């Protein structure tokens, strides 16, 4: 179709058949089998890299079990390396590092799979390629005898940050609560200690969420096993790389929440049967609107609504219920349950 | 054949939409 | 045993609840299991001492009808079997065969099944709880479904014009009424030529009119 | 089952009975005979109801160990000579039992110094057998994860009877299966997350140290150990990551794919990523505009790791 | 001819003739031997009418 | 089977015997398909069934 | 057998080997008596198996067996080939009432 | 008479291989028994459907909640529980 931006040609040792692989303008990597003796161009690959035209560049020799391989990384808006192994061709991204041009790298110092290149920033840098997703490991799993007295209970995001990220485990004996924060892709440390988390005292969360009553904070709302209702206000401090947690005030509920998320403004809870949405007040959480359900949900487990208007219940026996959120009448009304039994976990 | 509303005054946590109503009509 | 109103009172829909359910071996089992979400009642002719479906309504039973997508086959024409040759020739049929007795066409046959009618299904199809019983009319209930859909307030057919003594152009014989009366209550955006609509708009079969995202992963 | 070194194969169960009134747990012997072609059950003992595992243990008439009441495992009839014992595991005491009911010996599981009163008791898990040379040891795991030591010794002052002695192990994580193999190594199979393979530094605590040894003599006392923080008697040679049990997710990012979850024993923060994996060494400064690279070997020095590297700018060309 | 056939009292005679009307529509096609199955149906004895339904489905 | 079993658990304890035979020759062609797959769809409650497995309510 | 309801079949937990189908009930299931279709071979059980029934047809049970027996697709679908050994013990009255009118 | 003295035939062992079986005189207490017994095992016998379990009841190993789910099957296991 378009204009080629580049164009390299391979041949496999393992396989010996030869590939021509070209990138175009509109940010589309192509890939062809030559054939020998006659030249005829068969087995067409094409995939969308990016916004940018693709260059390419090749790598001779790198070792796939950290048997030989040969691989081209290709450049556009982001990184990509390109490869055959055991005949399946893949094509996977680089983690986080743009590429103007790439070379391979050998030292005595370092032996195996070294690069050197040109990023887009500017800097001129030394690495190794470590972990090529094959079909037997898609994923790259990155992390005496090491066991914890916490277990881990939830992990939450935050509603405007995407990148932030919280955590929150439970202590297996002392009804304790320890939270971790780590933005971006690093942990923060608590206040200006050492440490890189908070311990809160006679907590345990059942269920917790992130939620911004107003779109300048956020506030972390815990459920206890106690029947409590408990608010704190979550203050990272962006140029120390330190976070801090503070405690706002205390809420009775009658039952135990499993399920709550942010409902335009408020906090929705289930507790019981009950659907209650909660507004922020400085002494303690106020409910703005109570609905009761249908007779045969009896517990909620999972609930999850859609662009603000209608919510989906999930019954520990039942099955799913939808709801329309009422504004005059201040309830939601159900219109839709199934017909069959099922223990629902996640919808 | 249960509502709350904050009294500005910050303690109005233990009332109701309906006194807070009829507190609309005395305000 | 207990009484019909102490067992209608443990359930969340006393009106399931009969007078032979106190008759039972054990009443709350079974009077919870009957409330239980998406249970559906036991045929309903169990208590009858005739037979099932020997009532008097198979008497009106029609033939079948071909389903309307099959119809454009044509073998209705080609072999009739609503309401002939004698033995001897019946006999000469044999020895000295006639060939070609159908021309249905393979082309034809073949799309109708497979092209044209790929997605053709039935326009009823009894719901989840739907449970036949023996007086139930199936063809008074399509015709009724199909009676809802194309009929609309704001048209009246050929058929009843020749009746009502109304032809097309003309206001139909209630308009002086709902002059005195008003608009009908149950349609408020119902705009009628002479009294909310311009009466050019009276026009044919025509008098009135009311005038008030993709799925995730779909078929491209 | 039981190693009957080639006379008849036998196995033993636990039994609950379904119908009956009352929980009682029987402890069943199953015989097949081969010359007759069926499986016969040989002996039914009534048990206390907390009976929770089994394990058999080798002929104990190798090792000296007589095996009947008389004094002498001589009279070499083929109904007295096969007998065999197993370990039963109770909540927070051991039985080891016989096949023709001479023997009941019970001995109680070391309880731990610092005791978490939400969790009551203690039971047996898994176990394994491993024979030495003139002697063997029954490696037994509670549900805490302590790995005990057991041994049958001949008691030579009593009348040659059998005895039991349980010593603490070890201190690994819960395990569904041991195995042990014949380089000396240790294969736990985990409940819960990563695998472990061990090896052997030591073989634990020898028979005559009377301090910390429970017997089957007093079959009363018990015996406060503290678990130990470090490995004493193993050494770590591998682990495998599990991510078992994975109990909440975030996703990260989308392009590539990354999610963030827990590791549910050792409270890590885990990451999963669909894209190649990239280490930077060291990065340094350039002149701004460069477009392009190379890297060639260096032809003067020849037999040798020197190479040449080429920078290209629009204007200018740099060599290295 | 066939047709007449399956009046037998034998099992095997009245499967291997309702093979033979198979071989002989995949032949001819199926609509000259469909109508003759048809008009067999006809008749009051069961043996005739069950022996041309399993031949009906075996053109089919 | 848990759709289907909605039409079968009414009649199951009804007070009529000969209902009651009608609907047992079907539950048990059902059970010796299903004896597993049948679990999930039971009626029972525990206001239903005084021995009611706890852990059924259990939320992790 | 399908048709006729005085047959009994043995049931017993299945054996290693097979069951066996003379000439004239070659290609039939032993459940519902389906000429099309074979999915599965039937294994008859231990006493099924001894002697010199053990060559008999495990459906008509008189004649000399030559083929092996398999269940049909739908019986397997269904989990009838798990039930237990197919093999039916008693003639029937069908059989016995020709063989005692004709001599 | 000999299609319905099959199916009472049957019924029999039917009733001996799969054991919950009933007929038009199953008792509440019969059918309830048989309906936990079967729970009881897919809980136990479904692995993932164990770690729900043993993880949620907060025990102390998966083993250990096996037992539990198998002791359950006793009508005197209550019992043994309240005399500890
Ligand atoms: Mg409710
Ligand atoms: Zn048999
Ligand atoms: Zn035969
Ligand atoms: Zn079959």
């Amino acid at each position: 179709s378009e204009k080629i931006s580049d164009m390299i040609m391979v041949r496999d040792s393992s396989i010996g058949q030869l590939n021509l692989h070209v990138g175009l303008e509109n940010g589309v990597y192509m890939k062809f089998h030559i054939g020998d003796v006659d030249g005829s161009f068969t087995d067409i690959k094409r995939r969308f890299l990016g916004l940018k035209p693709v260059s390419l560049s090749y790598l001779r020799e790198i070792s796939v079990s950290l048997k030989w391989m040969s691989c081209v990384v290709c450049h556009s808006s982001s990184t990509w390396v390109s490869y055959t192994w055991k005949n399946v061709w893949t094509i996977r991204q680089l983690k986080d590092q743009n590429m103007l041009s790439c070379s391979k790298f050998v030292n005595a110092d370092v032996a195996i799979n070294g690069v050197c290149s040109i990023s887009s920033s500017g800097r001129l840098n030394i690495g190794r390629v470590s972990n090529f997703p094959t079909l037997d490991n898609w994923f790259h799993v990155h992390e005496m005898l090491q066991i914890s007295t916490f277990r881990p209970r939830t992990i939450l995001s935050f509603p405007n940050n995407p990148k932030s990220i919280l955590f929150i485990d439970n202590h297996s004996g002392k009804k304790q609560c320890r939270i971790s924060l780590q933005i971006d892709g690093e942990c923060l440390k608590f206040g200006s200690s050492d440490h890189l988390y908070k311990i809160l005292d006679d907590i345990d969360c059942v269920s917790a969420a992130i939620i911004d009553f107003t779109r300048q904070a956020d506030h972390l709302i815990i459920c206890a096993g106690d029947k409590r209702l408990l608010t704190y206000k979550i203050l990272v401090n962006k140029d120390k790389l330190s976070f801090d947690i503070e405690l706002l005030h205390q809420t009775e509920i009658i039952s135990p929440i499993h399920a709550m998320l942010k409902f335009k403004n408020f906090l929705l809870t289930a507790m019981g049967s009950t659907i209650v949405l909660y507004g922020l007040g400085k002494k303690q959480l106020l409910r703005r609107s109570v609905t009761q359900t249908p007779v045969s949900i009896t517990k909620i487990v999972s609930m999850h609504q859609w662009n603000y208007e209608r919510l989906a219940v999930g019954d520990i026996h039942e099955s799913v219920t939808l709801f329309i959120w009422d504004p005059a009448g201040n309830v939601f009304i159900p219109y839709v349950d199934d017909s069959v039994k099922r223990h629902v976990t996640v919808l | 054949q249960e509502l709350e509303l904050e009294e500005e005054d910050e303690e109005g946590n233990v009332m109701s939409k309906k006194v807070y109503d009829e507190l609309k009509k005395q305000g | 045993k207990p009484s019909l109103s102490q067992l209608k009172s443990q359930v969340p829909y006393p009106q399931i609840i009969e007078w032979y359910d106190c008759d039972a071996r054990y009443p709350g089992l079974l009077a919870s299991i009957k409330c239980t979400k998406n249970v559906i009642p036991v045929p309903s002719h169990w208590q009858s001492k005739k037979e099932y479906l020997s009532g008097r309504s198979l008497l009106g039973k029609r033939p079948f009808e071909l389903p309307d997508i099959i119809k454009k086959t044509n073998i209705e024409q080609m072999r009739s079997t609503l309401p002939e040759k004698s033995l001897k020739e019946a006999s000469r049929a044999r020895v000295q065969p006639k060939m070609g007795a159908l021309d249905l066409d393979y082309k034809k046959l073949h799309d109708v099944f497979f092209k044209i009618g790929a997605n053709w299904k039935p326009d009823h199809l009894l719901c989840f709880g739907d449970v036949y019983y023996e007086n139930r009319n199936l063809f008074e209930e399509t015709n009724w479904k199909r009676m809802v859909d194309h009929k609309r307030p704001g048209r009246i057919s050929q058929e009843l014009r020749a009746i009502m003594n109304l032809p097309e152009g003309q206001l139909p014989p209630w308009c002086m009424k709902m002059k005195d009366i008003g608009l009908p209550t149950g349609y408020p955006d119902l705009k009628i030529a002479g009294l909310n609509w311009d009466i050019t708009n009276l026009k044919g079969d025509v008098y009135g009119k009311i005038i008030p995202r993709n799925y995730f992963g779909a078929l491209i | 089952v039981v190693d009957v070194n080639f006379n008849n194969p036998c196995f033993v169960t636990l039994e609950i009975d379904n119908a009956a009134t009352q929980l009682s747990v029987h402890l069943i012997f199953y015989v097949l005979e081969l010359g007759l072609n069926h499986i016969v059950k040989k002996a039914d003992y009534l048990v206390n109801p907390s009976a929770n595992f089994v394990l058999s243990l080798p002929d104990l008439s190798r090792y000296n160990i007589t095996t009947s009441l008389s004094d002498n495992n001589y009279d070499a009839d083929y109904d007295t000579l096969f007998n065999p014992f197993v370990v039963i595991g109770f909540e927070n005491h051991i039985l080891v039992k016989d096949m023709n009911g001479f023997f009941s010996l019970k001995v109680e599981i070391p309880k731990r110094s610092i005791t978490n009163s939400r969790h009551k008791n203690v039971t047996i898990i898994s176990g394994i057998v491993q024979k030495l040379k003139n002697d063997f040891f029954v490696l037994l795991q509670s549900n805490h994860g302590d790995l005990f030591k057991l041994t049958v010794s001949p008691d030579t002052n009593d009348r040659n009877r059998p005895l039991v002695q349980l010593s603490y192990f070890d201190t690994i994580q819960n395990s569904h299966q041991l195995h042990i193999f014949k380089n000396g190594y240790l294969f736990a199979l985990s409940e819960m997350n990563n695998n472990f393979l061990f090896q052997f530094e030591k073989l634990g605590v020898e028979k005559n140290d009377f301090s910390n040894v429970l017997t089957s003599k007093d079959p009363n006392k018990s015996l406060v150990f503290e678990p130990s923080i470090k490995l004493q008697n193993l050494s770590i040679l591998s682990q495998q990551l599990n991510l078992n049990p994975s109990i909440k997710s975030q996703i990260v990012s989308d392009s590539p794919l990354s999610i963030a979850t827990k590791h549910f024993t050792n409270n890590k923060i885990i990451t999963l990523t669909n894209a190649v994996n990239y280490s930077n060494l060291i990065s340094t400064s350039l002149p701004p505009n460069a477009t392009k690279l190379w890297l060639i070997p260096d032809p003067a020095t020849t037999g040798d790791n020197n190479t040449l590297l080429f920078i290209t700018f629009p204007k200018k060309t740099m060599i290295l | 001819e066939l047709l007449e056939l399956l009046k037998s009292t034998n099992k095997e005679i009245r499967r291997s003739a309702n093979a033979t009307f198979g071989f002989i529509a995949e032949a001819i096609g199926p609509h000259d031997v469909l109508v003759a199955l048809l008009n067999n149906l006809k008749v009051q004895e069961r043996q005739l009418r069950v022996c041309t339904a399993v031949a009906i489905g075996i053109v089919a | 089977p848990g759709l289907f079993m909605n039409y079968i658990w009414a009649g199951l304890f009804h007070p009529a015997k000969n209902v009651r035979k009608a609907f047992w020759r079907v539950y048990n062609n059902m059970y010796v398909m299903y004896q597993d797959a049948m679990v999930p769809f039971y009626p029972v409650t525990p206001d239903n069934n005084e021995e009611y497995i706890e852990e059924l309510d259990l939320v992790l | 057998s399908r048709h006729q309801f005085d047959l009994i079949m043995c049931l017993k937990q299945p054996g290693v080997q097979t069951g066996l189908l003379c000439e004239k009930c070659d290609g039939k299931c032993p459940i519902c008596d389906s000429y099309v279709r074979p999915k599965r071979k039937v294994r008859v059980c231990e006493n099924c198996s001894f002697g010199k029934q053990a060559k008999n047809c495990i459906i008509c049970n008189l004649n000399v067996g030559v083929n092996d027996a398999f269940y049909c697709w739908e019986c397997c679908r269904l989990g009838k080939d798990k039930d237990g050994c197919p093999r039916i013990l008693n003639l029937g009255s069908n059989r016995l009432d020709r063989h005692f009118e004709k001599k | 008479m000999a299609e319905k003295q099959r199916q009472l035939k049957l019924q029999k062992i039917y009733k001996q291989k799969y054991i919950g079986l009933g007929d038009e005189s199953t008792t509440r207490e019969q059918w309830q028994r048989n309906v936990r017994n079967d729970t009881l095992n897919t809980l136990q016998g479904h692995s993932a459907s164990l770690e729900y379990v043993s993880l949620s009841r907060g025990d102390l190993s998966i083993r250990d909640t096996r037992i539990h789910l198998l002791k359950s099957m006793s009508p005197g296991y209550k019992a043994y529980l309240r005399e500890e």
